[PDB]
């Protein structure tokens, strides 16, 4: 009834390569496409809604995940390393930050505080990488929109956009062509649908696709008035709806 | 302190007054004693100022995870269960006297948290050193089914009570209403019968009344650089 | 090949110790169904009992977790009691800090978040269980959801969990193309029964008696499992008619 | 034997237009015997200024605490930290010793660099924050420094004038105080521009 | 039990040699090329970025450069992850040792400490190895500018210029031909880029390939400005020096 | 074969490899015989010398007044269990005033020998134990295997040649079990007993050591000139 | 405080007052001082409220936790739950509860707990500081298989004196019934119960 | 390969071989047997006599927890008394906390969960033994077997050792041939008749018949063992039937 396992899983091999992380970076690979796109006003992140039975709700399963008011993730690998990680990101935005500071955290260090997760699970004894890529979009006051991707490793980059997991190769291509400084919100959700009919095999509608956005603040979902200070929540997941609307001027 | 709180037709209000006093004297004038939980759950504080405002930050920021964590609107209990278990556990060193209301999935409610973690259900609650005269006005008007025109009055008549006649309360009069399948509508400085009046002279100083010995500049900017 | 042993991945990105726990989940060689009604949602699993010296009584793989939640299990009895002692113990701690019923999708994610550190921690085996959770939640009414080895976990209209799953999820789903609803457009529990076992009779292709079957039902403020004689009388309906 | 009144000494904090002024005696004491003249009470991160009364040990910790966190959380943010968040991490950090405290009286005082707007907070040992628009006292002569505030104010002074108003307000309570004086010192902070004053009081 | 499953990370070889802390070495050859190099009046670090995308958000990207006070810089080449593990203790330490002594900590102090913690990993615990070189570029009051680095068997050395991460042996003997002890930060700036454009795996050297950083005692009134190079200011500096 | 490495893993057929090894440090280990009557119970050990300068060593270990064992594998086990027997005798004496049950002595060292068997980085204790003592049902004889298998008997023997003085009084039973009131025949049984486990070397007065416990007979050792009169 | 519990032919029932004071203010004048632990095994709370509380609801924790794996529990189960908490922190507690329950076996139980941790199965209990003055009229009028409409007018009378002597005890009489045809709630007012 | 050498691992199959290797281990030992009766159950078991030097009705096998509960095993001795141990820890801390004696199939959970335990991690081995156990509670009579897996059911007859073919087909003819049930004294004297039968697997030594029960008018619902005239009377009846 002990748990044994005080060294590393994940080693150097002569050729200098840490297996599990390749590893991890394969089942990536193997996860369903998701995708993010930096606009000026916004950022938008999005993925298919890959349902495993026609009988199961897959409104339950939300592959697109609010960390903070401000602040999204969606990812392409293991779903359920995902879901525990959202977990841990939630947290650690209170007790190493809000709890401390009073305000939520930028997107960068929450990011750095995920990042820090992972890696700890690519070196502590006993456990394998994380089997996920994240896309994590956020907004704060001082560093406006960001958008970051972040790997097994523990590895984040900052992108414009970019695209993870199956036919991440093909998106990347796809939204190098169309992606500029200057597009407007509704202009990058455009281009985030585009890129991901690409990869979708069967149905493509609002109850197969997730979107998320970071944008404007939305004072009529914060529950609450007369506090002039807080202005609600950027983050907005798009409804089913919503989606079904913009893929008629498509 | 004056907090209240008392329940209405389709919700729940709390009031408090915005006096803080270290021991005989009035270290503010304008404090928030409506602490937010959740967007439908507040908690009027009375006891230890840090006291109260920590440990409802605490639960509120718990609460959030919570509900997160469950896809759902954070219940009322959930704050009164979280919020006495831990005042229990510090066995009334946190002196927070606690006040709590909300609206959620399972209705409007109202209770009363001591620093020693009992708890309290009913229809209208006072705490704080003008509980006594708040207490005596719930007494006199309160009634069932109370309108929320009715219910502001009353609690904002309660709270006045306690700030006229004791010398614990004071200055503003602030209030939160939360009634069922609306926003909670939050309603800092609602009464302000305690402005002061016009003083009688300015004092304002000739310049160079104050003799000085010495002058420098501050370098607060990061590098001054080539 | 000591990739295949505990829980780290393969050149594949594979965990393969979660792959077997899953083939675990048949050994029992046992079907169950879950659906839901309007105010109820019906389990129904089948019940062998081989052995004659067996006090059947004692054979089940339901287990009524708390007032408002029932699970069924598919996966060897060791594994499933392991599971429901921890989702009772999980349930009852939830009410205590909490101060409310445990929801059953909260439950389902808990145990699927437990499922999800089997498979990334390695000293800890992942359970062969797949848990099927029901109740009649007070937020989202009747409620189907599984958790499986992998930590996946999702609600269901309607589910089926076994070695002929298959059969018994395409007969749900052709009905359920038909009706155009969610669920089973029933008043009463005892007709829901009646449904998930005559749709089981079809889909598998076997006659049921009275100890061939294994019942529960959650209702609002209550889950329960039907006796012998409870279903006896579900089976003289079907028949019936 | 009361840790808040060994040392002694004074910090008080105004609010004009488009500037504020934080400012405090010198004096470090042990009980009636004076034995420091420049113990500055005053410090400051980045555009932030932190005033600490109370007793001395603790007022020292507390800026190298401060300090200290400040500069990492320059490092990870890369900005400095404003007012409002300092405050609260000022809050946090005096709650986390809820059960054994440091005995001081903190006070805020800056203008937040993006807003423009200006800034002043005060504290008890606990971490209660007291935000005030007007005024923030602290120390062993705060009754005396309450009611020279509480008179002497008005809104919205411009720079040079609320230089008269705290530094006579700081003077004149701390000739009541037998534990505060032998020095004063008032900053007058700007946007982008910070000037320091020494002013003459009596030395007993 | 478990003892079948262990690598044993902290483990000789027959030669003598530590497998791991030679396959971490092995790890960081193919990373992206770091380099220092220390002037009479200040140092420069230069470091070329791996992952070439045009969507990567250059300006907001910090894989490379990073700051641990206001005296004292790193350059990384190998696994960034494990970098910022580090460089977060790194940056506790020298606010400790401020702190203590209420004085900055002196640059050798603050390598020896990171030294020291990845010696630990190549000891005791049964952990993998930081897969990380650290080009260290700071300055204190008793020994002027200072250039180290540490790789992950925890050893520790000063220099005058140094490469690390791929094509290092290439990169040392280009430094090691034109370096000279009276050189200045300006011409160390164009060595470094020069060193780079010719031992770079990529087809030319670009801006926003690059991270680039100084540490000068040229700030007003002799103090010391630390100056990580925005993506323009690194355009401006390779025109210049005229590699584009 | 591969299912041997530890004492954790049990081979295809059911078995236990690193127990049966150290069972076989048993066998290795020097010949000793426990016997009893209804008033007495005897232990005698063969004590083995590494070379004609050493000194033989010891076999028996007293653990109380009223009982003590011999030993046969390896001493430091033995002297680990013995010292945990004491200990086991002491806590009975000071929290109960009561002397221990020898059957409950045996239940401890079977369960303290068990848990080395079950857990990972242990490993089995290397010794076997005959453990005599008279308690308040009488004289008994245990037969401790660090299996833990315990075993109450009236005669035993364990070591090398052990089957030899086993056979004997197998076949002495309805003899050696009727010796009461009388120490110095009992002894003589158990002397004439390993006696038959003896090949090449004979009983000599440095080899011999013998203990007895019984109704008024503290647990004493006999070993030196107190044996010749038994050889 | 003043509460009481009381066995008959068809069960038990637990009777309360309504006030909880802070000295001599009246905190809570219709406070609920009978509570749930399952669904026929309910209890009486005297001492520190913060301490009857936090006991109760671990008690109720426990008992859920029971039923889930045991089935229903006993009424003596709870009383002895309650008992470890109430003996095994006697030190750090100030609490005298009152258990009572319905079983179909057992019919009606009645266990008492006082300050010291010691538990006492009784035809009927009386605890809280107005106990003391119904002691005497207590003793005299119970008898042994009452109907309920006599029980319910045996701890209507009783906590009316109460009521009437401490002023610690006051408001209104809280009862609950516990017999095999369920769970009663009954509320008494002053203005009944006063001119008994 | 090498599924098997490691214990909680998965084979492709979804088996732990470990545990089925841990069965070999059971059924290489003596034979135990439970039977539920009217009011009760008995336990019986097989104890081979290795050598006459054996002291008999002295190496006693079955063991009682707390007072209710008997419990018999067959495979490593060692292994069962360690569960009994536990067994007795559970029972005990039930009743410190719940004042009621525990009831069997809350103790059987108890053991399950233990035993179901050790094959959750590679630290630890499986248990090498069946354990038949069962007593009487507040609602009635339970007869449990469990095995070196956890898994656990209620009987009406239970077998296990070597002679477990034998056995289960003798107690399969009491199920059939007595469906209103079988008297506590009854079944006391087909346990015993069960144990012979099945020693002609374990035919080559001699054995010691050891039986046991808890019976609500027998023994007032606690554990004895079956000892003089009553024991005598279930050997004479056992050896008449054989011949
Ligand atoms: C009224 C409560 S009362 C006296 O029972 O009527 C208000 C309630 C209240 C005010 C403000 C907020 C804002 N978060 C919330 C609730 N409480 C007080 O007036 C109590 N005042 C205080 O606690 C002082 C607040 C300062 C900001 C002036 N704090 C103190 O007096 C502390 C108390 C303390 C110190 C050490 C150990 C224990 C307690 N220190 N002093 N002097
Ligand atoms: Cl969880
Ligand atoms: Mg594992
Ligand atoms: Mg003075
Ligand atoms: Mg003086
Ligand atoms: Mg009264």
């Amino acid at each position: 009834m002990t748990d044994r396992y005080s060294f590393s899983l994940t080693t150097f091999s002569p050729s200098g390569k840490l297996g599990q992380i390749d590893y991890a970076l394969t089942a990536v690979k193997q996860g369903v496409t998701s995708l993010g796109i930096k606009a000026t006003n916004g950022v938008v992140i999005a993925t298919e809604k890959k349902s495993s039975s026609p009988l199961a709700m897959s409104e339950t399963l939300s592959k697109v995940s609010l960390l903070t008011p401000d602040i999204g993730a969606v990812y392409s690998g293991m779903g359920p390393d995902y879901r525990v990680l959202v977990d841990k990101s939630r947290k650690v935005a209170h007790t190493s930050y809000k709890r401390i500071y009073g305000e939520y955290p930028p997107t960068k260090l929450l990011v750095s505080e995920v990042a820090k997760i992972m890696q700890e699970a690519t070196q502590s004894g006993g456990v394998r990488p994380f089997g996920v890529s994240l896309l994590i979009a956020g907004h704060d006051e001082f560093n406006g929109f960001s958008l970051y991707q972040v790997d097994p490793s523990g590895s984040y980059f900052p992108w414009k956009a970019t695209a993870i997991g199956k036919g991440s190769v093909a998106a990347k291509t796809f939204l190098e062509k169309r992606w500029n400084d200057e597009l407007e919100l509704e202009d990058a959700i455009h281009i985030a649908l585009l890129t991901l009919k690409e990869s979708v095999e069967g149905e493509f509608n609002g109850d197969t696709i997730e979107l998320a956005i970071i944008g404007d603040e939305n004072p009529d979902l914060l529950g609450y008035t007369g506090i002039p200070t807080d202005k609600g929540p950027r983050f907005r997941k798009l409804t089913s709806q919503e989606i079904n609307d913009r893929l008629e001027a498509l | 302190t004056t907090i209240a709180g008392l329940v209405f037709q389709d919700g729940v209000i709390l009031g408090a007054d915005t006096r803080a006093t270290n021991d005989s004297v009035v270290a503010d004038k304008s404090c928030e004693k409506i602490h937010f939980i959740a967007p439908k759950i507040y908690c009027c504080g009375a006891g230890v100022a840090a006291d109260a405002e920590a440990v409802t930050q605490l639960i509120g920021s718990n609460i959030e995870l919570h509900s997160l964590y469950t896809s759902r609107e954070p219940r009322v209990v959930s704050a009164l269960q979280m919020l006495k278990q831990h005042l229990f556990k510090y066995q009334g060193h946190i002196g927070a006297y606690l006040i709590v209301a909300g609206v959620d999935p399972t209705g409007s409610h109202l209770f009363s948290i001591h620093a020693h973690g009992s708890t309290d259900v009913g229809y209208y609650l006072s705490l704080g050193s003008g509980s006594l005269a708040a207490m005596a006005v719930l007494e006199s008007h309160w009634k069932q089914d109370l309108t929320k025109e009715e219910a502001i009055k009353l609690a904002s008549d309660a709270i006045q009570a306690g700030i006229w006649n004791d010398l614990g309360s004071g200055s503003n009069v602030d209030v939160c209403v939360m009634e069922i399948g609306k926003d909670a509508e939050y309603l800092r400085n609602y009464l302000t019968p305690n402005v002061r009046e016009e003083k009688q002279k300015s004092y304002k100083f000739p310049r160079g009344t104050t003799a000085v010995l010495k002058e420098s500049i501050v370098n607060i900017c990061d590098i001054q650089e080539e | 090949g000591y990739d295949r042993h505990i829980t780290i991945f393969s050149p594949e990105g594979r965990l393969y110790q979660v792959e077997y726990a899953f083939k675990a989940t048949n050994q029992t060689n046992i079907n169950s169904l879950a659906v839901r009604g309007k105010d109820c949602t019906v389990v129904i699993s089948q019940k062998k009992v081989p052995d004659k010296l067996l006090d059947p009584t004692t054979v089940s793989y339901i287990f009524c977790i708390s007032r408002t939640i029932g699970m069924v299990v598919n996966g060897p009895i060791p594994d499933a009691r392991n599971a429901a002692l921890r989702a009772k113990a999980e349930a009852a701690e939830f009410r205590y800090k909490y101060g409310y019923d445990m929801p059953c999708d909260v439950l389902a994610k808990r145990m699927a978040n437990l499922s999800q550190i089997y498979t990334q921690r390695a000293y800890m085996r992942p359970l062969g269980v797949i848990l099927t959770f029901v109740s009649v939640d007070e937020e989202l009414g009747p409620s189907i959801y599984k958790t499986d080895p992998a930590g996946y976990y999702v609600g269901y209209k309607a589910t089926a969990t076994g070695p002929k799953q298959q059969e018994i999820t395409t007969n749900l789903e052709n009905h359920f193309k038909k009706s155009k609803i969610d669920h089973i457009n029933e008043e009463s529990w005892e007709k829901v029964v009646e449904f998930a076992i005559t749709h089981m009779i079809d889909a598998l292709g076997t006659e049921f008696s009275k100890n061939d079957l294994e019942v529960g039902v959650a209702t609002k403020d209550k889950f329960f499992t039907l006796s012998a004689e409870n279903i006896e009388e579900r089976l003289v309906a079907i028949a019936e008619q | 034997s009361d840790p808040s009144s060994i040392n002694g000494g004074i910090v008080v904090a105004m609010t004009g237009k488009d500037c504020v002024a934080i400012a405090c005696d010198l004096r470090l004491g042990s009980q009636s015997l004076g034995v420091s003249n420049k113990f500055e009470k005053i410090f400051h991160y980045g555009h932030v200024f932190l005033g600490i009364t109370g007793l001395a040990t603790d007022v020292t910790t507390l800026n190298e605490m401060f300090r200290y966190k400040t500069n990492l959380y320059k490092l990870k943010e890369e900005r400095a930290i404003e007012p409002e968040t300092f405050t609260q991490l000022v809050s946090s950090s005096l709650y986390e010793r809820r059960f054994g405290p440091y005995f001081v009286g903190p006070v805020v005082a800056g203008i937040n660099s993006k807003s423009g707007k200006p800034f002043i907070a005060g504290f008890d040992l606990i971490g209660c924050i007291d935000e005030a628009k007007d005024f923030i006292v602290s120390g062993t002569a705060s009754d005396q420094l309450f009611g020279m505030c509480e008179s002497l104010y008005e809104p919205n002074l411009e720079p040079e004038d609320l230089f008269e108003t705290i530094s006579q307000a700081l003077l004149n309570a701390a000739d009541r105080d037998a534990l505060s004086g032998w020095g004063a010192v008032v900053y007058i902070i700007k946007k982008d521009e910070v000037v320091k004053r020494y002013l003459k009081m009596r030395q007993d | 039990g478990s003892r079948r499953y262990d690598s044993r990370t902290t483990i000789f070889s027959p030669e003598g040699r530590l497998y791991q802390v030679e396959y971490a070495l092995e790890s960081i050859s193919h990373a992206g090329t770091a380099i220092g190099i220390m002037a009479s009046d200040g140092i420069v670090l230069a470091a070329e970025r791996k992952v070439t995308s045009t969507l990567l958000e250059q300006d907001t990207s910090t894989e490379k450069l990073y700051k641990l006070n206001d005296k004292i810089a790193v350059a990384v080449a190998g696994l960034t992850a494990d970098a910022e593990i580090l460089i977060n203790t790194a940056r506790i330490h020298a606010q400790n040792y401020l702190k203590t002594y209420n004085e900055d900590i002196p640059v050798e102090i603050l390598v020896r400490r990171l030294s020291d913690i990845k010696q630990g990993y190549t000891q005791h615990g049964g952990l993998r190895p930081f897969g990380v070189s650290f080009i260290y570029a700071g300055y204190d009051d008793r020994y002027g500018y200072q250039l180290y680095t540490s790789n992950p068997s925890g050893n520790y050395t000063g220099w005058k210029a140094i490469s690390v991460g791929a094509n290092t042996s290439a990169a040392q003997t280009l430094l090691q031909m034109d370096y000279k002890d009276d050189m200045k930060v300006d011409d160390a700036i164009e060595l470094a880029l020069k060193t780079l454009s010719k031992t770079t795996d990529s087809s030319a050297l670009t801006y926003d390939r690059l991270e680039f950083a100084t540490i000068r005692k040229g700030a007003n009134d002799g103090e010391v400005y630390q100056k990580i190079f925005k993506p323009q200011e690194i355009k401006d500096i390779l025109v210049k020096t005229g590699i584009t | 074969n591969n299912y041997d490495g530890d004492t954790v893993t049990f081979s295809p057929t059911g078995r236990l490899f690193q127990v049966e090894y150290a069972l076989e440090a048993i066998k290795q280990g020097s010949v000793t015989v426990g016997l009893r009557s209804n008033t007495h119970a005897v232990l005698v050990a063969l004590k083995r010398n590494a070379d004609e300068l050493s000194s033989y060593q010891k076999k028996i270990i007293k653990c109380d007044e009223h009982m003590g064992l011999s030993l046969a594998g390896l001493a430091p086990d033995a002297r680990v269990l013995s010292n945990y027997l004491r200990q086991q005798c002491n806590y009975s004496s000071l929290v109960f005033n009561r002397k221990l049950a020898v059957e409950r002595a045996g239940h401890l060292l079977c369960d303290k020998a068990q848990k080395n068997t079950q857990s990972y980085g242990g490993r089995p204790y290397g010794v076997g134990l005959l453990i005599i003592g008279y308690d308040k049902s009488g004289a008994h004889l245990l037969e401790f295997q660090p299996s833990g298998n315990v075993t109450e008997l009236y005669g035993t023997a364990i070591g090398a040649r052990s089957q030899g003085a086993k056979t004997y009084l197998e076949r002495t039973l309805d003899t050696f079990i009727k010796i009461d009131g009388n120490p110095d025949e009992l002894i003589k049984a158990g002397v004439e007993a390993i006696s038959q486990s003896l090949r090449d070397e004979s009983l000599t007065v440095d080899n011999l050591s013998i203990a007895i416990v019984g109704k008024d007979t503290p647990f004493t050792i006999y070993d030196g000139e107190a044996v010749a009169k038994y050889i | 405080t003043s509460i009481m519990a009381v066995t008959f032919k068809d069960g038990v029932i637990l009777g309360a007052d309504s006030r909880t004071t802070t000295g001599a203010y009246i905190a809570n004048r219709v406070t609920d001082k009978l509570t749930r632990v399952h669904d026929k095994i309910w209890c009486c709370r005297s001492g520190s409220a913060a301490d009857t509380q936090a006991i109760a609801d671990i008690v109720q924790y426990h008992l859920e936790l029971y039923t889930s794996q045991y089935g229903t529990p006993s009424t003596e189960t709870a009383a002895s739950v309650f008992k470890e908490l109430c003996y095994e922190n006697k030190d750090n507690l100030t609490a005298g509860i009152i258990v009572a329950g319905y079983d179909d076996k057992n019919k009606g139980e009645v266990y008492t707990i006082p300050l010291g941790g010691s538990v006492h199965k009784l035809p009927y209990a009386i605890a809280g500081s107005g106990s003391t003055f119904i002691y005497g009229y207590c003793d005299k009028n119970f008898r042994e298989n009452m109907s309920k409409e006599e029980t319910v007018d045996f701890i209507k009378h009783s906590l009316s004196q109460a009521i009437k002597w401490d002023g610690s005890s006051g408001g209104v009489i809280r009862m609950v019934v516990l017999t095999a045809a369920g769970v009663e709630r009954l509320i008494f007012y002053p203005d009944e119960y006063e001119q008994l | 390969t090498g599924y098997d050498l490691s214990n909680s691992v998965f084979s492709p199959d979804g088996r732990n071989f470990q545990v089925e290797y841990a069965v070999k281990a059971v059924e290489n030992g003596t034979t135990s047997i439970g039977i539920k009766c009217n009011d009760g159950v008995v336990f019986a078991v097989e104890k081979l006599i290795t050598s006459k030097l054996l002291v008999p009705q002295k190496n006693v096998k079955i063991q009682v927890v707390d007072r209710h509960i008997g419990c018999v095993y067959s495979g490593l001795i060692p292994d069962g008394r360690h569960l009994v141990n536990r067994g007795r820890e559970e029972a005990a801390s039930f009743k410190k906390l719940y004042k009621t004696p525990i009831p069997i199939p809350a103790f059987a959970d108890r053991l399950g969960q233990y035993v179901q335990a050790h094959t959750l991690y590679n630290s630890v081995r499986p248990f090498g033994v069946s354990t038949i156990f069962g007593g009487v509670d507040k609602n009635g009579a339970h007869l449990y077997m469990l095995e070196p897996s956890g898994s656990y059911w209620g009987y009406k007859g239970a077998a296990t050792g070597k002679g477990r073919q034998s056995a289960k087909a003798e107690l399969e003819k009491l199920v059939d041939h007595h469906p209103e049930g079988l008297s506590a004294r009854e079944a006391v004297k087909q346990a015993a008749k069960i144990i012979y039968l099945a020693h002609e697997d374990n035919k080559e030594k001699d054995f010691e018949l050891e039986i046991s029960w808890c019976s609500l008018s027998e023994t007032n619902g606690l554990h004895k063992f079956v000892k003089g005239d009553l024991l005598q009377e279930a050997i004479d009846f056992a050896q008449k039937e054989i011949n």
